[PDB]
RNA sequence: CGAUGUCGGCUCGUCGCAUCCUGGGGCUGAAGAAGGUCCCAAGGGUUGGGCUGUUCGCCCAUUAAAGCGGCACGCGAGCUG
RNA sequence: GAAUGCCGGCAUGAGUAACGAUAAAGAGGGUGAGAAUCCCUCUCGCCGUAAGCCCAAGGGUUCCUACGCAAUGGUCGUCAGCGUAGGGUUAGGCGGGACCUAAGGUGAAGCCGAAAGGCGUAGCCGAAGGGCAGCCGGUUAAUAUUCCGGCCCUUCCCGCAGGUGCGAUGGGGGGACGCUCUAGGCUAGGGGGACCGGAGCCAUGGACGAGCCCGGCCAGAAGCGCAGGGUGGGAGGUAGGCAAAUCCGCCUCCCAACAAGCUCUGCGUGGUGGGGAAGCCCGUACGGGUGACAACCCCCCGAAGCCAGGGAGCCAAGAAAAGCCUCUAAGCACAACCUGCGGGAACCCGUACCGCAAACCGACACAGGUGGGCGGGUGCAAGAGCACUCAGGCGCGCGGGAGAACCCUCGCCAAGGAACUCUGCAAGUUGGCCCCGUAACUUCGGGAGAAGGGGUGCUCCCUGGGGUGAUGAGCCCCGGGGAGCCGCAGUGAACAGGCUCUGGCGACUGUUUACCAAAAACACAGCUCUCUGCGAACUCGUAAGAGGAGGUAUAGGGAGCGACGCUUGCCCGGUGCCGGAAGGUCAAGGGGAGGGGUGCAAGCCCCGAACCGAAGCCCCGGUGAACGGCGGCCGUAACUAUAACGGUCCUAAGGUAGCGAAAUUCCUUGUCGGGUAAGUUCCGACCUGCACGAAAAGCGUAACGACCGGAGCGCUGUCUCGGCGAGGGACCCGGUGAAAUUGAACUGGCCGUGAAGAUGCGGCCUACCCGUGGCAGGACGAAAAGACCCCGUGGAGCUUUACUGCAGCC
RNA sequence: GAGCUAGCCCUGGCCAGGGUGAAGCUGGGGUGAGACCCAGUGGAGGCCCGAACCGGUGGGGGAUGCAAACCCCUCGGAUGA
RNA sequence: UGGUUCGUGGAGCCAUGGGGGAAUCUGGGCGGACCACCGCCUAAGGCUAAGUACUCCGGGUGACCGAUAGCGCACCAGUAC
RNA sequence: CGCGGGGUGGAGCAGCCUGGUAGCUCGUCGGGCUCAUAACCCGAAGGUCGUCGGUUCAAAUCCGGCCCCCGCAACCA
RNA sequence: CCGAGGGUAGGGCCCGUGACUGGGGCGAAGUCGUAACAAGGUAGCUGUACCGGAAGGUGCGGCUGGA
RNA sequence: GUGGGAGAGGGUGGUGGAAUUCCCGGAGUAGCGGUGAAAUGCGCAGAUACCGGGAGGAACGCCGAUGGCGAAGGCAGCCACCUGGUCCACCCGUGACGCUGAGGCGCGAAAGCGUGGGGAGCAAACCGGAUUAGAUACCCGGGUAGUCCACGCCCUAAACG
């Protein structure tokens, strides 16, 4: 059947991207604990041009 | 006069059509004066908040004249009369001497090529707009300003009118569609004639589609759902309600009047 | 009750006898034929249909007869639903 | 030592089930340490509106080459999408960006919000939509519309030359638009050819023949030709297009009414460029050479594509902005702008490969899911259907034998034809097309494919219409009539309704529980009620604001009923709502009669009765397509029976019409009648309606239904009652190899007994040790800390005249 | 978190081939004019058969599956809500 | 209304949303309703070290662990997945 | 089986809970009106209060046990 | 070839019969009520509509077969 | 044909006053309505009666007749438009052109049906209050369809002279 993952690099991007975090406190305080976690990827890798 | 066809399909054996012999040899509008981009949307900044409309044909706009007072003297020839996707009444197309084209809602009796005009003087004439003052009391008007230049708000919908009835300082009476009695401003703007496309109230849908194409999505009953959703959701087989009927937000809706009392514009009214 | 699947049907049977039939027998208000009733006896047999989910029952057409009951109202790691 | 404990390790089931579509394989030869599995050739099979080819998204090195085989591959592996290394992705014209706007997003001004933040015209961002200049070949092992060859374009910038008032983000024009049906002329693509080109080929009885086989094009500027799209020309007057216009618009006169003229596309033609089979020889993993100086021509079919803003019709009335044309303003007119010709300038990102899939989403090389374009031939009425088959791509990454039961899938059957069973569930008959021919009923359309029939192949003869061609041949479509031929059978294979009668429910097409319900449920046009006068009602939000609506009573919200026909009776006592400037009660407040606490007092501070005081309630009226309700007990007719009639009690009023043992009837298989040999069902009646009934509508209704019930016809393996056959497994061998489960086990029956159902206790009976294929009675067999039930002062969803608050409104 | 799912908004796309034959238009007829009736043309429809496509009706298979919804035969819609 | 031990309590004091609304030392607040007396302060403007909290970071010590412990990580871990 | 409501002149109903008096309508009877009957008018008659028990000074009335009558209930399995 | 006739399929008409139902006719002395004929005690009759155990009533308009 | 005449003959538009009912304002009290008699009903929440204003609908007093017109059904305030029939004078024209009329077609009171409008008075049904033995009637108080309009059906009558 028809999974739940329908990739799409522009809504990846446009939903779980660092400028969309950047944009509300919620999203902010994301990146803040994530960077304190010390992780890798504070944001998901989006590909290509 | 309504088009009528045969049965040759179920629910085209009811189903029925306006007349449009008074639309002129005119169906696509006029760019310049109108069309706008109209902007479909059943809800506001998120959530909808009129239940059950959508889908239905794309629409143009007619940014039509509302405030006939710009054009005071001014008369202008009756181009045209065309459709209007956007309300129940026709539009008549007219060229003013002036050069500049507007739309008016189009009064029952309007012939193409008649002359029209606006203002203190304008013989009382179909088609013509005057303060209601300078109306003769007893004639029937419509396209009615509810208080001076603020533009036509009164008897726009297809074959309504409404008459005048008396005067009292500065303001005259209106009998309005619903049989309210009005007092409306002297200096309120109004058009001489009723609406016409009076036959608009005969028109039989037909089927399920036809409702659909003007945007009206399924209407579904409180009796359908569950108490979670409506006071009306249960019980078992069928129910009766079992409480006075009430809208899904609780507020009864046989009889509760809801017009708010202190209003100040009650001591202008004295109708239903 | 940290689970003994619960009606009926089907399938496969098997057992008890307080025996429906067949074998044996006494009494009979047993002429004979056919019955009645009790005793011995389970080796074998104990049909097909109509209605009903039905068990049962009521019919239909037959028959030597169309037996009662038990096996978790036998049998769902065998089927049905 | 126990916690269905946690982490780890290793057992058991077990060499067991399985190894992923039943599209299928065989052989010869290579390579190699080692071949069913790798390369090659020959034969065979499968797809072919794909299982072929091309884009997009996603993926991200998987592409190409060399060397490798521990792991990954469900077996093997010399192989690979795997490992190591090296290479490979070339653009002014393709896509995206230094262009534009849609929904939405962001957002200066402005508004709002305890903070965070929320709105928000202009603007900005935002694209498979608009705008926009490259086509055809050749090369690489791996890229090419990117490199190269030919031919052809666009922007800039700077020059010369010739024109004109030039000139804006501003005005106007355009861009610019629906759905169905569509004409004319074209191309794509396809079929035919005695014509042209071509290696070859006579087989096995015959054929050296207009014999077979293969192939007969592509691109292409200017100029032409054929189609076709767009479009009037003057002159006046001018107050509108938010300054200004000569522009547009509006009025008025003249000339056209035509595509005549101007453009602008498409298609043919074109200088030129290029391509070019079968077969044979070769050595490749594959391509190369020859065939060739290849030929490259005539017919016919023909689009859904092109001309495109074509045309006609209809109602539900069908984006925006820039580019482009023009108009003028500031300014500038030694500028500038248009046209022609030169020269120079032309950046950024993508480009590999996969792509209906082993490279994407499904933990897997997973029988699933995934948007757009091409998708040849023949036959079957047509077609994207179905059978075969081009091109091209596959044989699905375990095999080999066997020929048990049993299962899946399939084929056939004597005689009977539903006796099967909950039910004709299933399976069968039926089936395409042409022509006969069709009932009740009906809303006049339908019911209709009703039903029921006949025709269907091939051969020869006569003969009628068109289409393309000149009015003709051919070629291509449709027809008619006449003889005859063969077979069990002519839509000879594949695709292709079983039919009727009668009830229930719903009018109808639609929708729904994604993953057990598709329905009589939801929806539906339509009907009635009720709110709403516009800063509407209502809804979301603390607000601002927004929806409603750029609507205005023929409109918008709420509620019910649910096409249509005939209709929807009585009760307003209670509850609801609506209406009542009386009254009663009613809070804060007002008012202070009156009294209190301190003070030596002036004073300060307390309570506090009258009385004036809202809505709400009470009270008075109305209202049922508002919530709802719509009786009992006795008696009576000149045979009995029964009760039109009467008495009485109570109610707010005592169910009318119509229906009724019903999706409603407990007693119940009610009682009659019909179908049947037989009928708890079914149909028609009666009414004794436990417990129908009039918009939670009542009684009907043509038509419709993967709904539900009953009957018959037809037909059958459903059954009597089975039998045989096929293939995929099951079984044996070689290779890989799990699982839930599991206190340990050296795990028999009977009658007992034991917490009451014993392999394990007692007595007795039976019984040599171990497996393999099978069957499921048992191990109260596995699986889920029972769903039902109860319990816990456990939890949630829901309700209301439970309590208490809150939003909201008064 | 709406890359599944529900609805809506903006912008694109798809729907082979057959049947049935509404209005209207045209001629003829009828009348005083009409209505109306005959053809012929016309090509409408939440119309019909049927692919793609969108579904998921009945039965079987599958049940440590190919698959945490699948496969086989069958079946509903397929110019529209 | 909040704050305080103070939950309307005899309910003060300190803050305040709403209404009314003074005074400048013989002026004002307070000492738990209020009043008298006796006393204590001087509101409606601001600043102000140190003593106090914490431990990312360095150092020291341990009747603290010793690779199922000790931080999740002694090991290229907020990694693989 | 459970529950709660009911038996009163000839008919239908009141009278009970706050024990002492049994009342209403109809019917029946006698008379009057009418030629006659009904209607109407004047008079009258009429009740072991379902049975059994005792509570009281006293039971239709209060409390128990039976008896018919009516209505409700019988649910999860 | 046609063809009596048989077979199958579906229609049309007529007659017979059917639980039950509809109204009707007729039958000395059963029930209810009083509609009509006299101004029949509400003039009557009428087409229509509604309601009612029944004759019948009432609405609308009409007629003299009444003042 | 020329020339005139009477008319409630027909359709469409427009308009006038009297009266009824509801609303508002003034003034005003203790009853008003109603019948055979009453009661229901209305009224100190200010009725009835009177005055002033407003709205709305239907029907047209006097003229009016025992009259006129029409083929009937039927037609009645006034104005205008459009239109049918008809009668007289003159005897000018045509010149037998006539009468009736199965069927067809049209018209056809009232009540009734559909869609929409309108709704003041009246009023089936319906509810009350009296009357009666009972009254589903007669009388009284209310009251919905309908009565009115547009369009479309219906085709009946003591459509009677
Ligand atoms: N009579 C002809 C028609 O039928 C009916 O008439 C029938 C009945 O109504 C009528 O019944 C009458 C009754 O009306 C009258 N008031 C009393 C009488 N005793 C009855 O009598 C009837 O029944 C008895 C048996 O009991 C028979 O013997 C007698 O012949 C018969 N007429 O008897 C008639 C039978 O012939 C209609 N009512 C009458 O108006 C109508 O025109
Ligand atoms: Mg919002
Ligand atoms: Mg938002
Ligand atoms: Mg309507
Ligand atoms: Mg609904
Ligand atoms: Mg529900
Ligand atoms: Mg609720
Ligand atoms: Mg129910
Ligand atoms: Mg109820
Ligand atoms: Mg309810
Ligand atoms: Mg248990
Ligand atoms: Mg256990
Ligand atoms: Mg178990
Ligand atoms: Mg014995
Ligand atoms: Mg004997
Ligand atoms: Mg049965
Ligand atoms: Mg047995
Ligand atoms: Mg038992
Ligand atoms: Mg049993
Ligand atoms: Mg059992
Ligand atoms: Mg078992
Ligand atoms: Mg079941
Ligand atoms: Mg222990
Ligand atoms: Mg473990
Ligand atoms: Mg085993
Ligand atoms: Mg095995
Ligand atoms: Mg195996
Ligand atoms: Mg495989
Ligand atoms: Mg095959
Ligand atoms: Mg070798
Ligand atoms: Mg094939
Ligand atoms: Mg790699
Ligand atoms: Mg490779
Ligand atoms: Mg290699
Ligand atoms: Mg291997
Ligand atoms: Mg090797
Ligand atoms: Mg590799
Ligand atoms: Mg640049
Ligand atoms: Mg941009
Ligand atoms: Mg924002
Ligand atoms: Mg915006
Ligand atoms: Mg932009
Ligand atoms: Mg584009
Ligand atoms: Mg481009
Ligand atoms: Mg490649
Ligand atoms: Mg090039
Ligand atoms: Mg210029
Ligand atoms: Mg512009
Ligand atoms: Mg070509
Ligand atoms: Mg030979
Ligand atoms: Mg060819
Ligand atoms: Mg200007
Ligand atoms: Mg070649
Ligand atoms: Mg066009
Ligand atoms: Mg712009
Ligand atoms: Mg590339
Ligand atoms: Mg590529
Ligand atoms: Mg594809
Ligand atoms: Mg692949
Ligand atoms: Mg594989
Ligand atoms: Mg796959
Ligand atoms: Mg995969
Ligand atoms: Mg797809
Ligand atoms: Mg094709
Ligand atoms: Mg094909
Ligand atoms: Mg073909
Ligand atoms: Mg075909
Ligand atoms: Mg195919
Ligand atoms: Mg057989
Ligand atoms: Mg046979
Ligand atoms: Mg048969
Ligand atoms: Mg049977
Ligand atoms: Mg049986
Ligand atoms: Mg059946
Ligand atoms: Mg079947
Ligand atoms: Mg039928
Ligand atoms: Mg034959
Ligand atoms: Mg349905
Ligand atoms: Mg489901
Ligand atoms: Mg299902
Ligand atoms: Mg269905
Ligand atoms: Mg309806
Ligand atoms: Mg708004
Ligand atoms: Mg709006
Ligand atoms: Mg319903
Ligand atoms: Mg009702
Ligand atoms: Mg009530
Ligand atoms: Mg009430
Ligand atoms: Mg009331
Ligand atoms: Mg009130
Ligand atoms: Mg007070
Ligand atoms: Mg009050
Ligand atoms: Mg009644
Ligand atoms: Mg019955
Ligand atoms: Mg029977
Ligand atoms: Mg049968
Ligand atoms: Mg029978
Ligand atoms: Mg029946
Ligand atoms: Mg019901
Ligand atoms: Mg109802
Ligand atoms: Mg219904
Ligand atoms: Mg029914
Ligand atoms: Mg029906
Ligand atoms: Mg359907
Ligand atoms: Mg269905
Ligand atoms: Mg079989
Ligand atoms: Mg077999
Ligand atoms: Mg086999
Ligand atoms: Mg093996
Ligand atoms: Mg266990
Ligand atoms: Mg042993
Ligand atoms: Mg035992
Ligand atoms: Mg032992
Ligand atoms: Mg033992
Ligand atoms: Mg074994
Ligand atoms: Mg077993
Ligand atoms: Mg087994
Ligand atoms: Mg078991
Ligand atoms: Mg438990
Ligand atoms: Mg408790
Ligand atoms: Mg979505
Ligand atoms: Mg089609
Ligand atoms: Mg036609
Ligand atoms: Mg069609
Ligand atoms: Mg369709
Ligand atoms: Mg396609
Ligand atoms: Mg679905
Ligand atoms: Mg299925
Ligand atoms: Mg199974
Ligand atoms: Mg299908
Ligand atoms: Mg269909
Ligand atoms: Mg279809
Ligand atoms: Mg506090
Ligand atoms: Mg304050
Ligand atoms: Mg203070
Ligand atoms: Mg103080
Ligand atoms: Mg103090
Ligand atoms: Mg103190
Ligand atoms: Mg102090
Ligand atoms: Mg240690
Ligand atoms: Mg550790
Ligand atoms: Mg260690
Ligand atoms: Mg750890
Ligand atoms: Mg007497
Ligand atoms: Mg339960
Ligand atoms: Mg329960
Ligand atoms: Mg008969
Ligand atoms: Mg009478
Ligand atoms: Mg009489
Ligand atoms: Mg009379
Ligand atoms: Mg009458
Ligand atoms: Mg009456
Ligand atoms: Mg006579
Ligand atoms: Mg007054
Ligand atoms: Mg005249
Ligand atoms: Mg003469
Ligand atoms: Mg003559
Ligand atoms: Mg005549
Ligand atoms: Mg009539
Ligand atoms: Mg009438
Ligand atoms: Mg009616
Ligand atoms: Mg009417
Ligand atoms: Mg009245
Ligand atoms: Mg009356
Ligand atoms: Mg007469």
């Amino acid at each position: 059947m028809k999974r739940t993952w329908q990739p799409n690099r522009r809504k990846r991007a446009k939903t779980h991207g660092f400028r969309a975090r950047m944009r509300t406190p919620g999203g902010r305080k994301v990146l803040k604990r994530r960077r304190q976690k010390g992780r890798w990827r504070l944001t998901p890798a989006v590909r290509k041009r | 006069a309504v088009k009528k066809f045969k049965p040759y399909t179920p629910s085209r054996r009811f189903m029925t059509v306006a007349d449009f012999s008074e639309i002129t040899k005119t169906e696509p509008e006029k760019s310049l004066v109108k069309p706008l981009k109209k902007t479909g949307g059943r809800n506001n900044q998120g959530r909808i908040t009129v239940r059950f409309r959508g889908g239905g044909h794309k629409r143009l706009y007619r940014i039509i004249d509302f405030k006939r007072w710009d054009k005071v003297g001014i008369p202008a020839k009756v181009a045209a009369i065309e459709y209007d996707p956007n309300r129940s009444a026709r539009i008549a197309l007219l060229h003013y001497v002036d050069g500049e084209k507007r739309y008016i809602i189009a009064p029952d009796g309007l012939q193409v090529g008649q002359q029209v005009v606006a203002g203190p003087d304008a013989p009382i004439q179909v088609g013509n707009a005057l303060p209601l003052r300078f109306i003769p009391v007893g004639t029937v008007v419509h396209a009615v300003e509810l208080e001076p230049k603020k533009g036509a708000k009164l008897a726009r919908a297809a074959g309504t009118s409404a008459q005048i009835q008396g005067r009292e300082g500065d303001y005259v009476i209106l009998r309005l569609p619903s049989g309210e009695l009005r007092k409306v401003h002297g200096e309120c703007y109004a058009t001489v004639g009723a609406v016409g496309n009076a036959d608009h109230k005969n028109i039989v849908l037909g089927k399920a589609g036809r409702s659909r194409w003007l945007g009206r999505r399924p209407h579904v009953r409180g009796a359908a759902m569950n108490p979670v959703d409506h006071p009306h959701g249960g019980g078992e087989g069928r129910a009766p309600r079992g409480r006075p009927p009430a809208s899904p937000w609780g507020w009864q809706t046989k009889g509760l009047k809801t017009r708010k009392r202190r209003k100040p514009s009650s001591r202008f009214i004295i109708a239903r």
